[PDB]
């Protein structure tokens, strides 16, 4: 007992997203930036989708920051960009990709170039 | 070692990290901005091997203190008393519309040092819809270089400049104009046997170089083949010639742009374009992409009744060059200079407060992202220009940013592929930046920052201390 | 603040008396209305009947003022199940989105004068489910609240301190003096 | 009279009345009795002298004054 | 080019428009505990306006207004109308002052001149001395310099008092917006509750002046006039402009009262509904005078003779003077809102949809008044 | 007049007279601490020491701040970053 | 671009449209009981206009499982409306009450900051 369907669906009516959030929100699919003061990269390999920043204002009473955007704190993790594309087209979001990952940076690290003859790669300290 | 402007301010888990680009230098370096609870905390490098390579200049990094001082929070209209007063948005828009209708099609507009690409497109569409065919930019350029892209691009890649074998600098100091290009040249200096010659005054590049002289016509000797560095340039595996934009703004200009281009047509390698130009303004490449007539004198000599300005604080235009009545509308974020002479000072958002495109010196378009909200009632500049076009009576067709990007596809297909560089074809003495204190306060955000003033005060204090200790021994 | 008075200073201070208004009224009609309002507020503070409105954990402490150690019954305070017979509603627990029209209808069917005690961080300010999808951010957005008892499960001395603060508010109610000055 | 509440007890006798310690301040010497210790105050809420919150940081964004 | 006052960037408009946002308005709604005050307080609190809210009586009559605004957007302040220092303390940090201070009957402490004439002029001059940018004051529709009596002797003191108070407000505060409501209907009002009360009727029969046929009234909803007050406070082109606050269609009083009794299921034949002339019945005026006498506070049902003369006076609009549709508010029609108001007021059905009322046009009104 | 509104705090904050946010203090007192930390840490004298490196505990062992070691080779007053006590070497 | 899935509550689009018409028929029959049994200001004609507006809002959908999901949620809301579990405030959530109508022009959004 199976039927025939297209593989591309639109789940925006059956979800709880109102029209004012499905019609004008841009989704950024991106790899999060590595913290430049750290040398680790275990939080970089996971792709994630996030939403565009909206208006955040000073509270009139206290000094807190108030925002009427419900989706400012929602980052959704994915293992590949194409699954994020499938998720964004399935939930009806308007998507864009910030940038693909760097494929390969071929680098060589030799200890002998620090102490070289007739070369300008010789170090002055140790 | 700790960030002293970012002394005791916040903590890493508290930080919202937003990926954007820096507009202070020419590199267009990818940055991550630390925003927490509607406040810019610090600016950190973002990883890209093609543009910045995990490094950041000091003007790029310590300009976050300038986003709090001398900001524009209210629209200001010059009263008949003589001083600007804070005026609500509808009154300011109908005042600019009344001055536009009183001008009668004799209007002009000048782009800025830190202006957005989309703001420049909105300004050009507003002026072209109002019967004005003249637009301008603060920093000048050669005549006829707008038609081909390779006239105004760093055509050799910043990632490729680390593979250079012999590079010639024609009247520029790259460590104070765009220092990450100087990091690439320093890497190519230490890793490859590179010989570098500079034409102009005595400058320090942080590595050794042969100073040919300050004479202009010596570069013709480099195009003659009789000079000793010309043999090194023709014998190089991957040679390059870099020309500063300030040398192209001078009256010789296009002539010095022509001859070395012919020299580039004498020395070319496959998958390598050796002609290079380094232009300090981040908005200059995008403005010349969308078709801006470069030079503020093109708008000065047109005698405009209403002179539009984007975020322009270079001060190349003043009240004396302008006529007796001139409704100067300044659409900027800080307005240290160029807003005191303006009659309708409109506010604006900075590069951390709005979403827009910037094109760097190599021609790679990149997109900044809004970190924090603009202070007061400041809006985005393209929204301001679209609302002004709706008040005037000839509205621009785009309503949101998506149709503005569609019009960007309509005017230039390579201005929307963000992060992707399309290589161009062939391209057909004093330096204003030679010291660190000259480097610190080039832009408006760096001028409004107290950190750069503290840096110049500390450097000058060390200079008088060293001069006193040297002169006490004499 | 003010420094609480030192006993050398406080021995020179006279006695406060029961009446917050004082017996120094000028007119005899104003004095008679002041004493009638004092008797009316004494009758109202002498027996407030809170309503059995226990939403969540805070209510487990609410029964602990029913308990023999704290003994709310010697303060005029005794629970009533019907909202008509009750003076006070003690919001003791977590007001949710499905709970909002029930609380509003129960408060509206209560007869006036109506004092409301917010018991616990879920009752005032939202608390530990303040960023939840189905929790009202405090009951102050729906029901007007006179006393706010602070602790997440308020100790029962602190809830009874809120009850005594409500009794001091009821004793400070000025109705007939306002009628004379209306 | 009749205006007493549970906040009239000072800080030094609060642990004695609440069975935290069994040492009164007339015998216990562990209390700090420093110079900057403020005197005790009752719950001032509901009066014309209660506490009302405010933002404690100064203004972050400094505007530009056309003058100067 | 309208200039800004203080250009403090912690005091400009921010946010989307909910409770937590701020629209740059600091309102001081005088008499906010009343019938129009509740609706204008909720309408101001739903947009993000901080209100100071000075109250005169007890705290229990004003503590219900804390649910309208967000945290810190609702304040309270004790004041007396005869005391000027408390009013100056109330309005010293405001830019919009809304004056709803009024009373339909004379009081032993405050007369009509002490509320409408002296009090509103005192509030207006204190707000002018305190640097308040805009003031909103409310009057009556049919204000005249010398309004004549129609049925009751001693009547129309309220209309003369409101006209003199409006003149003293425009003499004190020049840029003061004067909204003139005709007759405001809604829940907890003095129109539908006054025609809904047992004490208004007389043995299941309602007396009406000339059987209700002569007077033509154009009543307005309280949400419409609250939206008009907010639209006058936000838009600054409404400085010193009189706004006639009237409803969409004109109705005569007989058809209105018959439609009300059709809504309350009084049209059944066992109830014995009868409409008769008021001028033949002095017992009703004697009952109204005794009700104004024996009641210490407000009279029951609002059956003071000022309400009698107000229902005697027809609603007359002035040509060339703006209407609330120039303030950009869509007026709610009567037939949508009124059955919801009179749904709890319906009688029990006897053991043995209503027709909509007939509107009166201009030519039919001219034929009726001929 | 009330002197508790215009009084500055130790964070350098005061509501000016043109601010709308001083209307919240017309019925409630503005709470300003009169015991500033700057004067109360400038009031104590610096501690003179003879050894090159010292340790600051801030009081009792488990009840103080975590232990730090300050090097007093540089002339002047060296301030502990935890408690603010100043040490000096003769 | 074609996958075989398990059908939910339908096997063809005509059957799904027929069951949506069953849902609309039952909602249209339940309108005057909703107006009678709730203390709401909206009348019968306004309720029928709101029902037509919510159906033509979801007119645009095409997929069988999505339209069956919509029919299932509509029948659940209807079952919450026949048996009175929703309140007067839950019924009046379809009409966007207590909400200022946001402007669509660029000038009013530019003045208001939206
Ligand atoms: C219209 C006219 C007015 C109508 C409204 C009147 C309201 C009265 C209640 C009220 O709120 O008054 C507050 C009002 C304000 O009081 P206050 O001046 O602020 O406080 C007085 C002291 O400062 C503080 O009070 P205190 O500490 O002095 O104690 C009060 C009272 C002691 O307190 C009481 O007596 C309280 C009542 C206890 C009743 C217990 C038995 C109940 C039996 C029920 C059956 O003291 C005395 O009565 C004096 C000592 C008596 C010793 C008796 C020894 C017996 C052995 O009280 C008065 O004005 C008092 C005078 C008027 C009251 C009536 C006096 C005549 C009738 C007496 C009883 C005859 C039988
Ligand atoms: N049918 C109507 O509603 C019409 C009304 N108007 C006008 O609209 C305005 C508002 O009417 P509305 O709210 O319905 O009437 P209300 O009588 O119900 O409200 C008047 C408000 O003013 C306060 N108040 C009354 N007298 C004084 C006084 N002497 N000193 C201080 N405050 C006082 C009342 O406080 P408290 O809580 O103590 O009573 C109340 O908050 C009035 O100016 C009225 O003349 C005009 C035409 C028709
Ligand atoms: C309170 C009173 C009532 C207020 C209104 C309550 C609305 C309750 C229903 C709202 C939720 C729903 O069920 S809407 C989803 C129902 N599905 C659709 O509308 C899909 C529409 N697609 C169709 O093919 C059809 O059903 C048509 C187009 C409606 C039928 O086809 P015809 O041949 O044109
Ligand atoms: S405030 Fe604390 S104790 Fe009370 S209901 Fe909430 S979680 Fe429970
Ligand atoms: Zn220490």
């Amino acid at each position: 007992g199976k039927i025939t369907v297209p593989t591309a669906v639109n789940l925006s009516p059956i979800s709880g997203v109102p029209e004012e959030h499905i019609r004008e929100r841009r989704v950024r699919i991106h790899i999060p930036p590595k913290n430049a003061m750290q040398s680790g990269t275990d939080n970089v390999n996971t792709w994630q989708i996030e939403f565009d920043n909206r208006e955040r204002w000073e509270n009139p009473l206290m000094g807190w920051a108030s925002s009427g955007d419900p989706l400012s704190n929602m980052n959704v993790q994915f293992g590949s960009p194409e699954e994020a594309i499938t998720f964004c087209e399935r939930n009806g979001w308007r998507w864009y990709v910030d940038g693909a990952a760097k494929p390969k940076k071929e680098r060589v690290k030799n200890y002998g170039i620090n102490f070289a003859w007739n070369k300008r790669t010789r170090v002055s300290t140790k | 070692l700790t960030n002293k402007p970012y002394s005791f301010v916040a903590r890493p888990w508290e930080i919202r990290k937003v990926s954007s680009i820096d507009v202070l230098d020419a590199v267009g370096s990818n940055i991550v901005v630390s925003t927490r609870t509607n406040e810019v905390l610090r600016i950190l490098p973002r990883e890209n091997e093609d543009v910045n390579e995990e490094w950041l200049a000091d003007k790029s990094r310590f300009a976050c203190d300038g986003l709090k001082r001398q900001r524009l929070v209210a629209p200001m209209v010059r009263m008949p008393n003589g001083e600007l007063q804070a005026v609500e948005w509808e009154g300011a828009l109908i005042a600019v519309a009344k001055a536009i209708k009183a001008a009668g099609g004799q209007i002009a507009g000048i782009s800025g040092q830190l202006a957005d690409l989309e703001a420049q497109v909105a300004l050009k569409d507003l002026l072209n819809r109002l019967g004005s065919e003249v637009v301008a930019t603060e920093q000048g350029f050669i005549a006829g270089g707008t038609d081909n892209r390779a006239n105004y691009l760093l055509n050799s890649t910043i990632a490729g400049l680390e593979e250079a074998d012999a590079v010639l600098l024609v009247g520029t100091n790259p460590r104070y104009e765009a220092p990450l290009v100087n990091t690439r040249l320093r890497k190519a200096y230490v890793h490859n046997e590179l010989q570098i010659a500079s034409i102009g005054p005595k400058i320090d590049l942080s590595y050794d170089h042969e100073n040919l002289g300050a004479d202009a016509a010596l570069v013709k000797d480099v195009c003659s083949g009789a000079h000793a560095f010309s043999k090194v340039l023709e014998g190089a595996k991957k040679p390059a010639i870099i020309i500063g934009a300030d040398l192209l703004e001078r009256a010789d200009g296009a002539a010095i742009h022509a001859t070395v281009a012919e020299y580039c047509k004498k020395l070319k390698k496959p998958n390598w374009n050796p002609f290079n130009v380094l232009q300090t303004n981040a908005a200059q490449v995008g403005a010349l992409d969308v078709g801006y007539k470069a030079g503020a004198q093109t708008a000065v000599k047109a005698q405009p009744k209403v002179l539009f300005l984007l975020n322009a604080d270079a001060g190349k235009v003043t009240r004396e060059q302008l006529p007796k009545d001139c409704f100067v509308v300044y659409i900027g974020s800080h307005g240290d200079n160029g807003a005191s002479i303006a009659d309708a000072v409109l506010p604006g958002a900075a590069y951390t407060e709005k979403q827009g495109i910037y094109v760097n010196t190599e021609g790679r378009p990149q997109q900044t992202l809004p970190g924090v909200s603009p202070p007061g009632m400041a809006r985005e500049d393209w929204k301001i220009l679209r609302a002004l076009s709706e008040v005037v009576g000839k509205p621009l067709p785009y309503d949101n940013l998506d149709e503005l990007r569609n019009r960007l596809e309509d005017v230039a297909p390579h201005l929307t592929r963000l992060g992707q560089l399309e290589p161009a074809g062939d391209a057909g003495i004093d330096i204003k930046l030679k010291e660190l204190r000259d480097y610190f306060m080039t832009d408006a955000i760096s001028r409004a920052s107290p950190t750069m003033a503290k840096c110049i005060s500390a450097v000058n204090k060390q200079q008088r201390e060293n001069e006193a200790k040297q002169s006490v021994a004499i | 603040q003010q420094t609480l008075p030192v006993a050398e200073v406080a021995q020179n201070l006279p006695k406060k008396g029961y009446s917050p208004f004082g017996t120094k009224q000028s007119s005899v009609a104003e004095w008679s209305l002041a004493r009638l309002d004092d008797l009316l507020n004494w009758g109202r503070k002498g027996s407030i009947w809170p309503l059995t409105f226990g939403l969540a954990c805070c209510a487990v402490e609410m029964m602990h003022i029913a308990a023999p150690r704290y003994d709310m019954d010697r303060y005029g305070v005794v629970f009533r199940a019907s909202p008509r017979q009750a003076d006070v509603i003690i919001v003791a627990g977590t007001l949710t989105n499905k709970m909002a029209p029930a609380l509003r209808k129960v408060y509206d069917q209560m007869p006036e004068p109506r004092w409301v005690i917010s018991m616990g961080s879920c009752a005032n300010g939202g608390g530990y489910y303040h960023y939840s999808y189905s929790v009202v951010r405090g009951c102050d957005r729906i029901i007007p609240v006179d006393i706010y008892v602070p602790g997440c499960p308020p100790t029962a001395e602190a809830l009874m301190y809120g009850v005594l603060q409500l009794q001091k508010k009821v004793k400070r109610m000025k109705t007939l003096q306002m009628w004379y000055r209306k | 009279n009749m205006d007493y509440d549970g906040s009239m007890i000072p800080a030094e006798w609060y642990g004695w009345m609440h069975y935290k310690t069994d040492l009164p301040p007339i015998r216990d010497g562990c209390r700090p009795k420093y110079k900057w210790i403020a005197d005790h105050s009752e719950n001032l809420s509901g009066t014309k002298e209660a506490y009302y919150p405010y933002s404690t940081t100064p203004n972050k964004v400094e505007a530009w004054e056309p003058k100067a | 080019p309208r200039p800004l006052k203080t250009t403090n960037p912690a005091a400009m408009k921010r946010g989307t428009g909910g409770r937590s946002s701020f629209n740059g308005i600091v309102a001081t709604v005088f008499g906010a505990t009343g019938f129009v005050g509740r609706y204008v307080c909720n309408k101001l609190g739903k947009s993000g306006t901080q209100m100071i809210l000075p109250y005169r009586g007890d705290d229990s009559d004003v503590i219900r207004l804390k649910v309208t605004g967000d945290l810190g957007q609702v304040l309270f302040h004790f004041y007396n109308l005869e005391d000027p220092a408390s009013i100056r303390d109330a309005v010293k940090h405001s830019n919009v002052v809304i004056n709803l201070v009024g009373r339909d009957f004379e009081t032993k402490n405050f007369k009509f001149k002490d509320v409408h004439v002296n009090g509103a002029e005192r509030i207006a001059r204190i707000a002018r001395e305190a640097g308040v940018e805009r003031l909103i004051h409310l009057s009556s529709l049919n204000v005249e310099a010398n309004p004549k009596d129609l049925y009751v002797k001693g009547g129309s003191e309220w209309l003369k008092s409101k006209y003199e108070g409006e003149l003293r407000v425009r003499d004190a505060f020049p840029n003061a917006t004067i909204i003139r409501p005709a007759d405001i209907y809604g829940s907890e009002d003095r129109f539908l509750r006054y025609y809904a009360h047992i004490w208004r009727r007389q043995f299941r029969s309602m007396p009406l002046w000339h059987k209700g046929e002569k007077t033509v009234k154009q009543p307005v909803y309280v949400s419409d006039v609250a939206q008009a007050i907010i639209n006058a406070a936000k838009d600054p082109d409404s400085a010193g402009r009189i706004y006639q606050a009237v409803g969409p269609k004109r109705y005569q009083l007989s058809e209105l009262v018959d439609w009300f009794h059709r809504l309350m299921r009084k049209d059944q034949k066992r109830w014995g509904y009868m409409r008769y002339d008021m001028r033949w019945d002095p017992t009703f005026l004697l009952k109204a005078k005794l009700n104004s006498f024996i009641c210490p506070g407000t009279p029951i049902g609002g059956l003071h003779p000022a309400r009698i003369e107000r229902e005697a006076v027809t609603d007359k609009v002035l040509t060339g003077v703006p209407t609330l549709e120039d303030l950009g508010v869509t007026l709610t029609t009567m037939e949508q809102q009124v059955p919801w108001e009179l749904r709890p007021y319906r009688a029990a059905l006897y053991y043995d949809t209503p027709s909509p009322p007939k509107c009166i046009e201009a030519r039919d009104e001219l034929r009726l008044f001929a | 007049c009330r002197g508790d509104i215009e009084k500055v705090t130790h964070t350098g904050q005061v509501f000016d007279k043109e601010d709308y946010r001083n209307a919240r203090f017309v019925n409630a007192k503005r709470y300003v601490n009169e015991n500033w930390g700057i004067k109360l840490i400038e009031e104590v004298p610096p501690k003179e020491c003879t050894e090159r490196v010292v340790f600051c505990d801030g009081g009792d062992g488990p009840l103080g701040h975590p232990k730090v070691y300050i090097n007093l080779d540089k002339p002047g007053n060296h301030i502990c970053g935890y408690c603010g006590l100043r040490f000096v070497k003769k | 671009a074609v996958q075989q899935v398990r059908p939910i509550l339908s096997v063809d689009r005509e059957e799904a449209r027929k069951r949506a018409l069953n849902l609309y028929k039952a909602w249209y029959r339940q309108i005057p009981y909703i107006v009678m049994d709730y203390d709401i200001p909206m009348t019968v004609e306004q309720c029928r206009d709101k029902l037509r507006e919510e159906f033509v809002k979801h007119r645009n959908v095409t997929d069988i499982r999505v339209i069956d999901m919509l029919v299932i949620k509509g029948q659940m809301e209807l079952k919450e409306s026949v048996e009175i579990w929703k309140q007067k405030g839950h019924i009046m959530r379809y009409w966007k009450e207590s909400q200022d109508p946001k402007p669509t022009d660029f000038l009013s959004k530019f003045i208001q900051g939206v």
